């Protein structure tokens, strides 16, 4: 905030809703509730310079989680290494991934 | 064929988009956008939002309906414009489905999109999550906080609102 | 407009503003700007002339764009961050998003054909409140998002903010025009500095606030819009004119007077960060913006114009209207050197 | 899947309908029985020119307080909450404004339409 | 950046109960009292450890537990439960305020041939404590090391050595 | 901005053809853009004269462009001495005689040497020295 | 350079921490000038407002003096306090990190090699 | 980042580009001003779903609750440029260039 009046007045007018791992309703967590939980944890009140550099595997954890982009990636390599070794004909899918 | 209707329904929303944002008549416009808005609340249906996406279906149709209700009122041309018409609304249509299909063309053939942010195609039912809802459903517990949880959002809303009326009027008065 | 609605829309724009200087979640701040565009438009077009309903509508367009591009960078941050709070952009393309979504509600690069017609169309009353109040909510989110803020960018809209101010005002006779011209130079100087060191934009926004002000109620109580029309104010009152000659001198930044306070205080912080070539340019630049100040000074009393015999009854009265702190803006607005060391206040 | 299939026989039946209509009855038609219709004599030219009608305020207004409507909707699944005290202040806060905003719009000319 | 201890597949081989939805839910209060106590105990577990693969075995002695229960059911009051979970299993939605009357003969049934009481309301939604022998999980969240604070802020203030030692400014 | 590297990615004097090259596509692309908001804030009348005043402006930056490029390499070989700010100097009235000639004109073109002279033996100084435009904040 | 540094109470004029500092003078130049853009700002009431300037009414002109020394008063207390977090940060930064700011030792101009530029 | 968001963020740049490219009306501009809401509110609802922030699936509404405030205003504004000007194309009020 620039002029911080939330701090001052010492009431919550935002500092609601500005992550997931807040108090949500019915105590419904978020998807990456646990992995953004240790990355304030870790960062808090380190300021944001030394933030970016020492607790940077949580964030990283975090945004993958956000987005699942590696993960994702290696599930992408998976099917398509996948798909070509079945079209040429070396193996074949297991009976249990059938039915 | 019901591989994920995300992509092709999303496709329609872009199609629908790039109609209106070629500058048709007004009320051809409303069409371009309300197949766009219809086929948008379709998208959320399916990613479990179902509030929400009938929400965006009742206010925007009647949004869109006091639009073009307002184009044949004074902004309706005495030979209105259509989808073939002039050749700059041609050209800016025909542009625009050319460069949409370009860009599906570019997604579908590689997976591995690199424009702005990276896209890689292999499925958007990938992303769901494992994991049940109890006896609620999450978004409409989400939104019926805001009488619980967004006290603050209610009151520079409700008083956006009403001074939305003030403006309205005072903009409109003249004279 | 009705008095009791004009308050109440007044208030909705301080409130407007006020919120994005206070909140912390982006989608307030969204709010904000959308609460200040929304009570604004209204205030623009009070006097219902045919050219406010356009110079309103040049302002709704180009605000509205800037608000939609708003919203659209602090979705993609919330998507790569999960965050909604106002602390750092951990996507570059959306930082790069919002610098012009926000130039354009200050107007600083080619984002800024607005700003001189919709200041024209207006009457003056809206043009002083459209030209210092509007900034301060755009200025605040750069403050706080200082740090991930891309120098090449940030520099490189304040360096054409300056260039085109001034040489824009070099061809201007409404004084509306010059005025927004001018607002435009100063735009780039307190954008400048931003990525260095935050307390010396807000320096420079208070400086230029003072004289943004003290200039235009001096052109209300003068009730002037064109050069020529200013000129025969010597005959009817020769103190304001005299008095908007220092006020001139020091928005073109002369010194010892207190708009060098600014200009001077901003180079030696840029100078801090190995920045010569850049400091050296706008010291350069400025000076069209003095061109047309000493020009604007040339017309109004340094040299007595031609009057016009209507003027004697003129003479015979006096304004009832009662600017306020005019006095004291004045006083700001000329000499506040002495105290340059204050701006550790507001560090 | 349900939802798509209901959706689809639907405008596979209506354009059905309108292929039927269009073909099973066959056409002997001419230029003047495709005129537009304007109770017998000519018309004056018109039925595309601008026709401004004056609800517009209130056509206007309908969609602010479509918007209203749409921020009371959730009001079912708000009160199944533990703090009914502040649900109860908000709900009847938002219908205050809302009927506020009637009033004012009501006072000040408003519903009335213009001559 | 390292591997995944799936566990083995024999470990994932125990007994599968075997009942239809509408089975476990005519169960449902008679089951939740006569085998709360495995219950609480494997899902603590899970509430403290945050990994099922640290937990299969407490889910074992559920299916163990769960099995029990069903073996005592059918030995005394087949009939009766097999007369009401038909009755609950015809409703769509699975209402209890539909068979009333087969729920009076169920419950009466293991009252008298199984010394169960049904629970009053709320009852089950109360919360229980447990004994588990395990020892609370240090680090559930595999937390890495906290950072170092960044140096307090302390001292005492004095003024300002030679004022405000901007340009010509003494003072 | 990768192509603008591109001129410091091949070292001065050699590849005299691919420094002009580099510089003729560094005016070039520079034209484009200055074609391209003259074409939008000023009014064409049609397709056939939006190309053709595209055309020019193009035409003259990359030329401008090329220009500069051979007399920086030329003079970094006749004198066999890279670091010169002489070398960019030089580029004066190949820049402005050529731009006043592009739109003839013995006005514009000589009074450009000098603007561009020291500018380009400016910008030279820059590459020689530390100097820097958008520093980036230390303090 | 101090919107960040920890313990910094939001929307405080002059914290309770700051009373240990010297109170400006009242005799203070930086004060009494400020005082001066009281008394130049009565003239200029005046004048706008066609009164006779030095000699209009007092009861204006001495309002605008009062006013301008009170809130010059706390400006260069609040100056003083900000640039004392200067000086404080100054030497306990110092202090916690020794090593980036080594001790020089003397190596007088009696050995220096430093050259004479031959002015003729 | 599947597919499904290069749809949407594709989208809302031919909004922005049919937003900059106003050829000849005002209302088909405001449509595709009130186009932009589209993507931002789908996109919106597509993040917070998938992330399962439930006391964040406001920001949509919150959204739309703005979203035809400013459509109101555009209209309104349509309404006395077309009254006094007689048509909607944006050339006609260039008297502000002097
Ligand atoms: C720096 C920090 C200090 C800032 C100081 C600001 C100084 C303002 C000087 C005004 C002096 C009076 C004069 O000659 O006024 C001209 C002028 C009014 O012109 P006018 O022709 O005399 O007006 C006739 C009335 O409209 C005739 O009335 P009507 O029938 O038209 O009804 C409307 C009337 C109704 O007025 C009332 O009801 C009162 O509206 C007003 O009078 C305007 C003010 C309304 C109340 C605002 C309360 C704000 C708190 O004043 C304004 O336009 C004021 C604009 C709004 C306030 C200032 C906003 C700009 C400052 C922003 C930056 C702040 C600092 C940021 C850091
Ligand atoms: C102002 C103008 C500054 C110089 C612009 C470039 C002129 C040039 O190329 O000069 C090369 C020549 C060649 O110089 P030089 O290379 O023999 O020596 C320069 C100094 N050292 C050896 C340290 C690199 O330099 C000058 O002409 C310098 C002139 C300086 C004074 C200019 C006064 C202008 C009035
Ligand atoms: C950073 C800034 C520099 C780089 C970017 C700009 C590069 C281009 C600079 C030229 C822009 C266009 C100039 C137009 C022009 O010169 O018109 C002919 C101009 C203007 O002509 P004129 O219009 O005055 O001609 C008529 C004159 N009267 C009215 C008296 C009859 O020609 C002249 O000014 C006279 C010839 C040139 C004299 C000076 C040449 C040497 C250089 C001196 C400055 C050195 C530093
Ligand atoms: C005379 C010539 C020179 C003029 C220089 C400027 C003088 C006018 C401005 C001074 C008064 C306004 C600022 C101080 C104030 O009222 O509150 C300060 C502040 C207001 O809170 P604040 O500092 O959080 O509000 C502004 C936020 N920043 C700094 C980002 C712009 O009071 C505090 O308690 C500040 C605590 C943090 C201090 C570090
Ligand atoms: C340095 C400041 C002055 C810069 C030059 C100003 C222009 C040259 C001076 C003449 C201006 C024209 C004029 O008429 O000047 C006199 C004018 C008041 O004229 P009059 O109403 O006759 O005065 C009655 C006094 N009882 O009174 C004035 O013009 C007063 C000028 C005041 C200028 C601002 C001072 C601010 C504080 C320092
Ligand atoms: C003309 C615009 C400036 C850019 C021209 C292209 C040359 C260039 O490389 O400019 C960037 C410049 C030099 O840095 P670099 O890019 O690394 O190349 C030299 C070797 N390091 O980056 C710099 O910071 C060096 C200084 C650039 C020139 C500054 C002075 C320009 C002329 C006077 C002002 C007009």
């Amino acid at each position: 905030p620039f002029f911080d009046v939330q701090k001052r007045l010492g009431l919550d007018l935002d500092r609601w809703m500005t992550i997931q791992s807040a108090e949500q309703p019915h105590k419904i967590p978020g998807r990456c509730h646990a992995f953004e939980k240790e990355w304030i944890e870790c960062a808090h009140g380190i300021g944001g310079i030394r933030a970016e550099k020492e607790c940077k595997i949580e964030f990283d954890d975090f945004v993958e989680c956000l987005l699942r982009q590696k993960t994702m990636k290696r599930l992408s390599a998976i099917k398509r290494q996948r798909d070509k070794l079945i079209k040429e004909g070396k193996y074949t899918p297991p009976p249990h991934h059938l039915g | 064929m019901t591989m994920y209707i995300a992509f092709i329904l999303s496709t329609i929303f872009v199609i629908g988009f790039v109609g209106f944002s070629s500058k048709p008549s007004p009320i051809y416009g409303g069409l371009g956008l309300i197949v766009s808005g219809g086929v948008g609340c379709g998208i959320v249906l399916n990613f479990g939002g179902s509030f929400l996406g009938l929400m965006v279906f009742l206010i925007y149709l009647g949004g869109m309906l006091v639009v073009f209700g307002y184009t044949t009122a004074m902004a309706t041309e005495m030979y209105p414009e259509v989808w073939v018409s002039n050749k700059t609304v041609f050209g800016a249509f025909v542009s625009g489905l050319m460069m949409e299909f370009c860009m599906v063309y570019y997604a579908l053939k590689e997976e591995e999109v690199e424009i702005i942010f990276k896209f890689n195609g292999l499925g958007d039912w990938v992303i769901y999550d494992t994991g049940d809802s109890g006896f609620f459903s999450e978004e409409a517990m989400g939104i019926a906080a805001l009488y619980s949880y967004g006290t603050w959002l209610v009151i520079v809303t409700g008083w956006s609102l009403l001074i939305g009326v003030v403006v309205i009027m005072e903009i409109t008065r003249g004279n | 407009m009705n008095p009791i609605i004009y308050t109440t829309l007044i208030m909705t724009v301080m409130s407007g503003t006020m919120l994005v200087m206070i909140s912390s979640h982006w989608l307030l701040i969204w709010i904000g700007f959308e609460m200040n565009l929304l009570a604004m438009i209204p205030v623009l077009m009070k006097n219902f002339n045919p050219r406010a309903t356009e110079a309103a509508t040049k302002y709704f367009l180009t605000q509205a764009t800037a608000s939609m591009m708003l919203m659209m960078a602090i979705i993609i941050n919330l998507l790569y961050s999960g965050q909604w709070t106002i602390t750092k952009m951990f996507n570059p393309v959306a930082m790069t998003m919002m610098t012009m979504a926000l130039a354009m509600k200050l107007g600083l690069s080619p984002f800024h054909f607005w700003v001189p017609e919709v200041t024209q169309g207006i009457s003056l009353q809206a043009g002083l409140l459209l030209l210092t109040w509007q900034k301060l909510a755009p200025l605040s989110v750069l403050c706080q998002i200082s740090q991930s803020i891309n120098p090449n960018l940030m520099l490189t809209m304040a360096m054409l903010s300056i260039l085109i101010g001034g040489w824009g005002g070099l061809n201007q006779t409404q004084l509306r025009k010059i005025m927004a011209y001018s607002s435009i130079a100063h735009m780039g100087w307190m954008t400048a500095v931003l990525p260095y060191n935050t307390t010396m934009t807000i320096l420079n926004l208070l400086i230029y606030i003072t004289m943004t002000l003290a200039m235009f109620m001096l052109l209300i109580h003068s009730s002037a819009t064109t050069t020529l029309s200013l000129s025969h104010t010597w005959n009817k009152m020769p103190v304001i004119t005299s008095l908007m000659m220092v006020t001139l001198l020091s928005m073109g930044g002369l010194p010892p007077l207190s708009g060098f306070m600014p200009k001077w205080m901003i180079i030696q912080e840029m100078t801090k960060n190995e920045s010569i070539i850049m400091p050296t340019l706008m010291a350069m630049t400025a000076l069209l913006n003095l061109y047309f100040y000493m020009r604007l000074a040339y017309s109004s009393s340094l040299t007595m114009f031609p009057s016009t015999n209507n003027m004697k009854m003129k003479w015979q009265f006096e304004h009832t209207k009662q600017m306020k702190l005019l006095p004291t803006m004045i006083v700001l607005s000329t000499l506040v050197l002495p105290m340059t060391p204050a701006l550790s206040s507001l560090n | 899947m349900n939802i798509m299939l209901t959706l689809l026989t639907n405008v596979t039946l209506a354009s059905l309908l309108v292929l039927i209509a269009f073909w099973l009855p066959q056409l002997n038609a001419y230029s003047e029985k495709t005129s537009p219709y304007e109770c017998g004599f000519d018309p004056m030219g018109s039925a595309r020119l601008p026709f401004s009608m004056k609800f517009f305020l209130v056509a206007i207004t309908f969609l602010l307080f479509d918007l209203e409507i749409a921020l009371l909707l959730p009001l079912p699944w708000a009160s199944q909450t533990n703090n009914l005290k502040t649900m109860l202040t908000m709900a009847l806060f938002l219908l205050i404004l809302l009927a506020a905003s009637l009033a004012y719009e009501w006072t000040q000319k408003g519903l009335e339409w213009a001559e | 950046p390292g591997i995944v201890e799936l566990p083995t597949l024999e470990d994932l081989k125990v007994q599968e109960v075997k009942v239809s939805s509408s089975v476990l839910k005519a169960a449902a209060h008679h089951y939740g009292a006569q085998c709360d106590k495995p219950n609480k105990e494997f899902m603590l577990c899970r509430w403290e450890e945050k990994d099922p693969r640290r937990c299969l075995e407490e889910g074992k002695l559920v299916n163990q537990c769960a099995l029990d229960f069903f073996r005592q059911i059918k030995r005394h009051c087949a009939e009766p439960f097999t007369e009401y979970w038909t009755c609950i299993d015809y409703s769509g939605l699975q209402l209890f305020r539909h068979c009333r009357k087969q729920q009076a003969k169920f419950d009466e049934c293991v009252l008298d041939k199984l010394g169960w009481v049904r629970p009053d309301l709320g009852e089950l939604s109360k919360v229980t404590k447990v004994k588990t022998d395990r020892p609370l999980p240090e680090n559930p969240y595999h937390s890495r090391a906290r950072p170092e604070p960044n140096p307090e802020a302390e001292g005492d203030l004095k003024p300002a050595k030679h004022g405000s030692r901007l340009f010509f400014w003494t003072m | 901005k990768t192509l603008l590297h591109k001129y410091s990615d091949i070292p001065e004097g050699t590849e005299c053809h691919r420094k002009a090259y580099a510089s003729t596509s560094i005016g070039g692309a520079t034209g484009l853009i200055v074609s391209a908001y003259s074409i939008a804030l000023k009014p064409p009348a049609s397709f056939l004269e939006g190309v053709a005043r595209t055309g020019r402006y193009t035409f003259t930056s990359a030329a401008i462009g090329a220009i500069f490029g051979l007399t920086s390499c030329i003079s970094a070989q006749v004198r066999e001495k890279p670091d010169d700010p002489l070398n960019y100097f030089i580029g004066g009235c190949a820049g402005g005689l050529t731009l006043g000639a592009r739109t003839r004109s013995y006005g514009i073109g000589a009074a450009a040497c000098a603007y561009m002279g020291l500018t380009a033996a400016l910008v030279k100084m820059g590459q020689l020295e530390g100097w820097q435009v958008f520093a980036e904040p230390k303090v | 350079m101090m919107s960040g540094r920890p313990g910094r109470v939001p929307l405080q004029f002059l914290p309770n921490e700051a009373r240990s500092l010297p109170p400006p003078k009242l005799t203070d130049p930086r004060l009494v000038y400020m005082g001066f853009l009281g008394y130049c700002s009565g003239l200029i009431d005046n004048a706008i407002r066609r009164r006779p300037v030095v000699s209009a009414g007092l009861h204006r002109q001495l309002l605008y003096v009062t006013s301008f020394v009170f809130f010059g008063y706390y400006l260069l207390k609040r100056q003083d306090y900000m640039y004392a977090l200067r000086d404080h940060d100054m030497f306990a930064y110092v202090k916690s990190h020794p090593e980036d700011f080594p001790e020089k030792d003397k190596k007088t101009y009696g050995e220096i090699l430093e050259e004479f530029h031959p002015v003729r | 980042m599947p597919l499904v968001y290069m749809n949407i963020i594709m989208a809302f740049a031919i909004a922005l580009a049919g937003l900059l490219m106003y050829r000849s009306h005002l209302m088909s501009s405001l449509l595709c001003l009130e186009g932009m809401m589209l993507s931002l509110f789908i996109m919106s609802t597509l993040i917070i779903l998938n992330t399962h922030f439930t006391l964040a699936n406001m920001m949509p509404i919150i959204l739309l609750v703005f979203a035809a405030c400013e459509a109101a205003l555009g209209l309104s504004l349509l309404v006395m440029v077309s009254n006094t000007y007689g048509t909607d194309y944006v050339q006609n009020l260039n008297l502000l260039q002097c």
